[PDB]
C-alpha cells in the first residue's frame, strides 16, 4: 500500500469527525456536537485548526494532492480569521483592562457560534481566562511563520500589539484556571497558575521581533517587547514552578506547558522530577485523573449546587474521572524525546479502551464514571472495580478535541511527518544545541556565567573633570561628545506611549511605566540621532537615602550583579555612570577614589568590566531602531503654638532660622489654613518644597522625613516588593505597633494601598510613613540578595521589627539615653536591621532573644508539620488564648502540607500578646510533639490546657529556685525567660516534667 | 446541513441534450424533447415533426456558442410507419432524404455513425454523481 | 554533508518527492502559430492560442538569451 490509501483513510476520518460540524458563518467549531447547543469554546476549536493544519503539512509532500491540501489551510485560516473578528468585535474591553484589570473589564471568552455574540452574562462563567490568549497567539505565530497568511491591514497590527500590552501583565493578576474552578473548594476565587504563566512567557518569546507579513515588510510588521515584564514572568514562573498553585499540589493541567505545546521547562532535572512526581500521583487504569480530590461531574454530583460546600470534598475522594485524552500527550512527549518504549507503552495502554462507531472509526470518549452501586467498595479497594464509558462514547456523541490530538499522535507516530515540520519555530532544542539561542540561554554555554560589561564613564563640569584628573581620575565634559547625546528616561517613556495609537477604534498606546536598567542598558536611535540614558539610580530623587553614598555604593552593586545574571541579548551591555560635584561634599570625598580606582582596576567584587571612551564603544554596536516616529532642639511645641493666631505663627516662621521650627509652624499652617494659602516666600505648597529640598541639600534626616511625610511622595516600586513578598508565600500587613493593622493577601492597585496607609498615617502618627517605605525597600532588597536570612517567618510586620530594633539600640544605649531613630542615618538603618535579622546568638539576655523571635514571628522549622501531626493524635483537639480548633472540621476540610491550615493555626496563636509567652508556648508544643511521636503507647485522655502547663512549669521553676537560691515566690515569669531553654536546669526538663505528669494521670 | 435542495426540476432544451454527457465512465445520449408523446398531442402529427425539426435544425446552427460539433439524435418509432405499418410516411422518407446530400432547412446536415462522431464531438464528464 | 533523514528539500542534489522517488509533473504550454492554423486545430477539437493573444508575455528565439549571456562579464580596465 502507498502513502495514498494512508491519507485518504485519514481524510474520510477528518471529514466524517472534524469538519462535519464546522460553522460556515463563523467557522470555529462548538462544544457539543448534538442538541443545537450555541455554546463554544477556545480551546477546541483552536486544536482543531492545529490538526488540520498538521493534516494539511502532511500532504502537501504530494503534487499530485487533488487540492487536499487548499481545503484544509483555508478552513484553517477561515477559523483563525473567525477567532480573530470575534476579539477584535470588542474593544471597549480592551482598553479597560488595559488600565485598570478586574473580572468587569475582563475579555469574554464565552459566546453564541451562529452570530459571534455574546449569550451569556459574566456573573456565571467568569470570563478570566489569558491561557486562550497566549496560546492563540502562539498558534497564530507558528502559522505565520509556517508561510501562511492572516493579517489583513495594519489595523490588525496595532490590535496585536494591544493584545501584547495587556496580556504582559498576566504576572500579578490571578485567574480562573484551565479547568474554569480555580481552587478546588470551588467558592469563587480566583489563584494564581503556573501554567498561565509559562504559556504567557512561551508566547512573549516566540512573539519578540517577527516579521507579521510573511515574506515581505519593512518596518509596519514588527511587534515590541519589554524585557523587564519577561524577566519577571521568569522569576515568577521558577520560584511558583515545583507547586502549580498553593491549594493544589499537583494537577494534570501541567502538562501542556511543558510538553509540545509549550515546551517552557528548560531545567532538565527540575522537569524530570514534576513529570515523575506527576505520573505517580495522577496514574490511573483508565487514563490521568484531574487532580486528587476532584468530584468533576462524578455520581455523588448533583446539578443544584455550583459552588461546592464545605467538607463535601473529603466525601467526593476516591471517584475521580479519568480522561485518556492525556496518553496522547504522553505519547507526543515520548516520539518528541526519541523514547519509543513510552510510545510502544502507551498505544498498548490506550488500545483497549479506544472504542468504534458503526464503520469502526476509532472514539475517544471524555471522561469515566463509576456506577452508584460501587460508591463505597471501590473505596476500600482502590482501582479493581470496572468503570462505564460517558454518554459520548457510543453513538451521537463525540469529542473534537480528543479525536484531533488522537490523529495528531497517531500522524506523528507513523513518520509521516518530522518533528521539524510541526515545529517551524525551533521551540524545543536539545542539550547539544543550546549554545547560540536568542533569549534563552547565553553564549558561553548553560552552565557557565562569565559575562563581561562594558562601563562608559562621563564627567558633568569642567571643574570636576580637571578636579578628578589632577588625581589621575580619566572622565570626559558631556560638551566633548557632540555627535552623542544623553537623555533621561522619560524621554523614552514618552515615546513608548506615542507608539500604538490608533484612531479608527480609539487607542491609548503603551502605559507610562517606568523602563528597567536592562531596557536602557542598549542604545537607540531616534529621528536619526543615538539617544543613550543613564539608570534612574543616578537622577535627582527627593528623597533622603540617595545623599549617603554607602547606599549608591550598595545600589550599583546590585545593579551589576542583576546585569550580570539576567543578559542574554547578541553583544555586550552598555553601563553609564556619572558623577556630581555636589556629591564629594569635602570629606566624603575618599570612598569615591577608592571605588573609582576599583572600577579601574577591572573587577568589582567578582564582576569584570570595561571602561573606555564612549564614542569608541558606541561605534561597531548594534543600535536599536524606532521607525514609528517618521510614520506618525526645636524651640516650638505642637501644643503650645497650636492655638497662636494666624499673624504670630507667620511672624515667627520669617523671624526663625531652625529648620524643625519651620517645618513644624508649616505644617501648624497647612492643618489649619490649607495648602493654597500664601505667605511670606509664594505659596504653602511651594514654601514646603523649598524647605524640604534645602533640608535635603544639608541632609539632616528629621526634617528631610517631616517635608517627605508633607509632599506625601511614594517610592515607586513597592508593587514589585509586596508581589514578590506573596508570590514567596509570606505576608506582610502593613500599620503601626499597638494600633490597628491592615492585612494583604492578594495583590492590589497602588491606588488601594496608597489611600489606605496615607489614612492610616493620618490617624495616628507623623514620619511612620518614610521609616515604613524605608523599612519595606530595605526588606525587600535583603530578601531578594539574601532570601535564607528571612526563612522562618510568615507574617512580616513593620511596627514590630521597628518596636525591635528601637528595643535594640535603646538597650545598646545603656546609660546614655537613646538615640532618636528619626535621626539615623540610611546606613546606620541598615546596620541596624541587618544586625537585627541575624540568627542571634549567645552572651547577650535570653529574654531578649526571646523577645526579637517573637516579633519577628519565626517559626521553627517543621512547625506546621508537628501541629498537624499533633492534632491527627488529638482526639478533642487543642484550645489556646480562648480560641478553639475543632478537629474535625480541620481533618475533613484541608490536608497535610494545605496552606490554609497553617493560616489558620497562625490566626490562632496570634491571639498571644507577650511575644516571649509565644515562644515559650511555640518550644513546649515542639517538646510535646516530639515526646509523643517517639512513643505511641501514650495517649491523650482528653485536651490539654497549655496554659495550665506552662503555669504548672512555672511553680515548678519557682520551688527548684527556692530550693536552690533561696529565692522567695516572685510574680511574673520573666525569671523563666531569662533560663536558657538547654543547660544544666533548663525549660526543656521543666516542659518534658510537665508532660510526663500530664500523661500519667 | 445547509438546508438546500439544490436545482428545481426545469425543461431542458435542444441546446443542452445536443452535447454528449459521461456519466460513471460511459457515453449517454439524450433525444430531443419535441418527440414526446406522453406530454401532448403535438408530436402525433408527421409534418408538425419536420417543421420542428426543422426550426430546431435552424435555431442549433445559428448561435452555437460551444466548443465542437453539435449531435442530434432522431430515431424512428412505431408512430411514424404508415396505416399498413409496412412503410415510413412520404414526409418522413422525404426529411431524410433532404438530411442526406449535406442541405436541410437552413442548416449543413452530415450524417454518418455514433462511431466516428465520438472522435470529435463535445463532452461534459459529471462529478456530482460520483458516490460519496 | 547532510545526513540520510534529511535529504528531503535541498536545492540541486535531491528531489521533494525523495531520493528513491521519481514523480514529477512537468508543466507544457501550447501556442499556435497562424489564425487559420488554429481555427483549422479548433474545428476538430484541439485547442491553442495565437501568438498575437499573449500581448503581456512575449516569445524570444534562443539566440537572445545567448547575446544577454554574452553581455555579460565584460569590464575595460583589463
Amino acid at each position: 500500500e502507498t502513502l495514498w490509501d494512508k491519507l485518504d483513510h485519514y481524510y474520510r476520518i477528518v471529514k466524517s469527525t472534524l469538519l462535519l460540524y464546522q460553522s460556515p458563518t463563523t467557522g470555529l467549531f462548538p462544544t457539543k456536537t448534538c442538541g443545537g447547543d450555541q455554546k463554544a469554546k477556545i480551546q477546541d476549536s483552536l486544536y482543531c485548526a492545529a490538526g488540520a493544519w498538521a493534516l494539511a503539512l502532511a500532504y502537501r509532500r504530494i503534487d499530485d494532492d487533488k487540492g487536499r491540501t487548499h481545503e484544509l489551510e483555508h478552513s484553517a485560516i477561515k477559523c483563525m480569521r473567525g477567532i480573530l473578528y470575534c476579539y477584535m468585535r470588542q474593544a471597549d474591553k480592551v482598553q479597560q483592562f488595559k488600565q485598570d484589570p478586574r473580572p468587569t473589564t475582563c475579555l469574554h471568552s464565552v459566546f453564541n457560534v451562529h452570530t459571534g455574540d455574546e449569550l451569556l452574562s459574566y456573573e456565571e462563567y467568569g470570563h478570566l481566562q489569558i491561557n486562550a490568549v497566549s496560546l492563540y497567539l502562539l498558534y497564530l505565530v507558528e502559522m505565520i511563520s509556517s508561510g501562511l497568511q492572516i493579517i489583513y491591514n495594519t489595523d490588525e497590527v496595532s490590535f496585536i500589539q494591544n493584545l501584547v500590552f495587556c496580556v504582559e501583565r498576566v504576572y500579578r493578576v490571578p485567574d480562573f484556571g484551565v479547568w474554569e474552578r480555580g481552587s478546588k473548594y470551588n467558592n469563587g476565587s480566583t489563584e494564581l497558575h503556573s501554567s498561565s504563566v509559562g504559556l504567557a512567557k512561551a508566547a512573549l518569546e516566540a512573539i519578540n521581533g517577527f516579521n507579521l507579513f510573511g515574506n515581505q515588510g519593512c518596518s509596519w510588521s514588527v511587534i515590541f517587547v519589554d524585557l523587564d515584564a519577561h524577566n519577571r514572568n521568569r522569576q515568577t514562573l521558577c520560584s511558583l514552578l515545583p507547586r502549580e498553585s498553593r491549594s493544589h499540589n499537583t494537577d494534570a493541567a501541567l502538562l501542556p506547558c511543558i510538553s509540545y505545546p509549550a515546551f517552557a521547562l528548560d531545567d532538565e532535572v527540575l522537569f524530570s522530577q514534576t513529570l515523575d512526581k506527576v505520573v505517580r500521583k495522577l496514574k490511573g487504569k483508565y487514563g490521568f485523573k484531574r487532580f486528587l480530590r476532584d468530584g468533576y461531574r462524578t455520581s455523588l454530583e448533583d446539578p443544584n449546587r455550583c459552588y461546592y460546600k464545605p467538607a463535601e470534598i473529603k466525601l467526593f475522594d476516591g471517584i475521580e474521572c479519568e480522561f485518556p485524552i492525556f496518553f496522547l500527550y504522553m505519547m507526543i512527549d515520548g516520539v518528541f524525546r526519541g523514547n519509543p518504549k513510552q510510545v510502544q507503552e502507551y498505544q498498548d495502554l490506550l488500545t483497549p479502551v479506544l472504542h468504534h462507531t458503526t464503520e469502526g472509526y476509532p472514539v475517544v470518549p471524555k471522561y469515566y464514571y463509576v456506577p452508584a452501586d460501587f460508591v463505597e467498595y471501590e473505596k476500600n479497594n482502590p482501582g479493581s472495580q470496572k468503570r462505564f464509558p460517558s454518554n459520548c462514547g457510543r453513538d451521537g456523541k463525540l469529542f473534537l478535541w480528543g479525536q484531533a490530538l488522537y490523529i495528531i499522535a497517531k500522524l506523528l507516530a507513523d513518520e509521516l511527518i518530522s518533528p521539524k515540520d510541526i515545529d517551524p519555530v525551533q521551540r524545543y532544542v536539545p542539550l547539544k544545541d543550546q549554545r547560540n539561542v536568542s533569549m534563552r540561554f547565553s553564549n558561553q554555554g548553560p552552565l557557565e556565567n562569565d559575562l563581561v560589561v562594558h562601563v562608559a564613564l562621563i564627567a558633568e563640569s569642567q571643574r570636576l573633570q580637571v578636579f578628578l584628573n589632577t588625581y589621575g581620575i580619566q572622565t570626559q565634559t558631556p560638551q566633548q561628545v557632540e555627535p552623542i547625546q544623553i537623555w533621561p528616561q522619560q524621554e523614552l517613556v514618552k515615546a513608548y506611549l506615542q507608539l500604538g495609537i490608533n484612531e479608527k477604534l480609539g487607542l491609548s498606546g503603551r502605559p507610562d511605566r517606568p523602563i528597567g536598567c536592562l531596557g536602557t542598558s542598549k542604545i537607540y536611535r531616534i529621528l536619526g540621532k543615538t539617544v543613550v540614558c543613564y539608570p534612574i539610580i543616578f537622577d535627582l530623587s527627593d528623597f533622603y537615602m540617595s545623599q549617603d553614598v554607602f547606599l549608591l555604593i550598595d545600589d550599583i552593586k546590585n545593579a551589576l550583579q542583576f546585569i550580570k545574571q539576567y543578559w542574554k541579548m547578541h553583544g555586550r551591555p552598555l553601563f553609564l555612570v556619572l558623577i556630581r560635584e555636589d556629591n564629594i561634599r569635602g570629606s566624603r570625598f575618599n570612598p569615591i577614589l577608592d571605588m573609582l580606582a576599583a572600577l579601574k582596576k577591572g573587577i568589582i567584587g567578582g564582576v569584570k568590566v570595561h571602561v573606555d571612551r564612549l564614542q569608541t564603544l558606541i561605534s561597531g554596536a548594534v543600535v536599536e531602531q524606532l521607525d514609528f516616529l517618521r510614520i506618525s532642639q526645636p524651640d516650638v511645641n505642637i501644643s503650645e503654638w497650636k492655638d497662636k493666631p494666624t499673624h504670630e505663627i507667620l511672624q515667627k516662621l520669617n523671624d526663625c532660622s531652625c529648620l524643625a521650627s519651620q517645618a513644624i509652624l508649616l505644617g501648624i499652617l497647612l492643618k489649619r489654613e490649607g495648602p493654597n494659602f500664601i505667605t511670606k516666600e509664594g505659596t504653602v505648597s511651594d514654601h514646603i518644597e523649598r524647605v524640604y529640598r534645602r533640608a535635603g541639600s544639608q541632609k539632616l534626616w528629621l526634617a528631610v522625613r517631616y517635608g517627605a511625610a508633607f509632599t506625601q511622595k511614594f517610592s515607586s516600586s513597592i508593587a514589585p516588593h509586596i508581589t514578590t513578598f506573596l508570590v514567596h508565600g509570606k505576608q506582610v500587613t502593613l500599620g503601626a505597633f499597638g494600633h490597628e493593622e491592615e492585612v494583604i493577601s492578594n495583590p492590589l492597585s497602588p491606588r488601594v494601598i496608597q489611600n489606605i496607609i496615607y489614612y492610616k498615617c493620618n490617624t495616628h502618627d507623623e514620619r511612620e510613613a518614610v521609616i515604613q517605605q524605608e523599612l519595606v525597600i530595605h526588606i525587600g532588597w535583603i530578601i531578594s540578595n539574601n532570601p535564607e536570612l528571612f526563612s522562618g517567618m510568615l507574617k512580616i510586620r513593620i511596627g514590630w521589627i521597628i518596636h525591635a530594633m528601637e528595643y535594640e539600640l535603646q538597650i545598646r544605649g545603656g546609660d546614655k539615653p537613646a538615640l532618636d531613630l528619626y535621626q539615623l542615618s540610611p546606613s546606620e538603618v541598615k546596620q541596624l536591621l541587618l544586625d537585627i535579622l541575624q540568627p542571634q546568638q549567645n552572651g547577650r539576655c535570653w529574654l531578649n532573644r526571646r523577645q526579637i523571635d517573637g516579633s519577628l514571628n519565626r517559626t521553627p522549622t517543621g512547625f506546621y508539620d508537628r501541629v498537624w501531626q499533633i492534632l491527627e493524635r488529638t482526639p478533642n483537639g487543642i484550645i489556646v488564648a480562648g480560641k478553639h480548633l475543632p478537629q474535625q472540621p480541620t481533618l475533613s476540610d484541608m490536608t497535610m502540607y494545605e496552606m490554609n491550615f497553617s493560616l489558620l493555626v497562625e490566626d490562632t496563636l496570634g491571639n498571644i500578646d507577650q511575644p516571649q509567652y509565644r515562644q515559650i508556648v511555640v518550644e513546649l508544643l515542639m517538646v510535646v510533639s516530639i515526646v509523643l511521636e517517639r512513643n505511641p503507647e501514650l495517649e491523650f485522655q482528653d485536651k490539654v490546657d497549655l496554659d495550665r502547663l506552662v503555669k504548672e512549669a512555672f511553680n515548678e521553676f519557682q520551688k527548684d529556685q527556692s530550693r536552690l537560691k533561696e529565692i522567695e515566690k516572685q510574680d511574673d515569669m520573666t525569671s523563666f525567660y531569662n533560663t536558657p531553654p538547654l543547660g544544666k536546669r533548663g525549660t526543656c526538663s521543666y516542659l518534658t516534667k510537665a508532660v510526663m505528669n500530664l500523661l500519667l494521670e | 446541513r445547509m438546508k438546500l435542495s439544490g436545482r428545481p426540476y426545469r425543461h431542458m432544451g435542444v441546446l443542452g441534450t445536443s452535447k454528449l454527457y459521461d456519466i460513471r465512465k460511459t457515453i449517454f445520449t439524450f433525444t430531443p424533447q419535441f418527440i414526446d408523446q406522453q406530454q401532448f398531442y403535438l408530436a402525433l402529427d408527421n409534418k408538425m415533426i419536420v417543421e420542428m425539426l426543422r426550426t430546431d435544425l435552424s435555431y442549433l446552427c445559428s448561435r452555437w456558442r460551444m466548443t465542437g460539433q453539435p449531435t442530434i439524435t432522431f430515431p424512428i418509432s412505431h408512430s411514424m410507419l404508415d396505416e399498413d405499418g409496412t412503410s415510413l410516411n412520404s414526409s418522413i422518407l422525404a426529411a431524410l432524404r433532404k438530411m442526406q446530400d449535406g442541405y436541410f432547412g437552413g442548416a449543413r446536415v452530415q450524417t454518418g455513425k455514433l462511431s466516428e462522431f465520438l472522435t470529435t464531438s463535445c463532452c461534459t464528464h459529471l462529478s456530482f454523481m460520483d458516490p460519496g
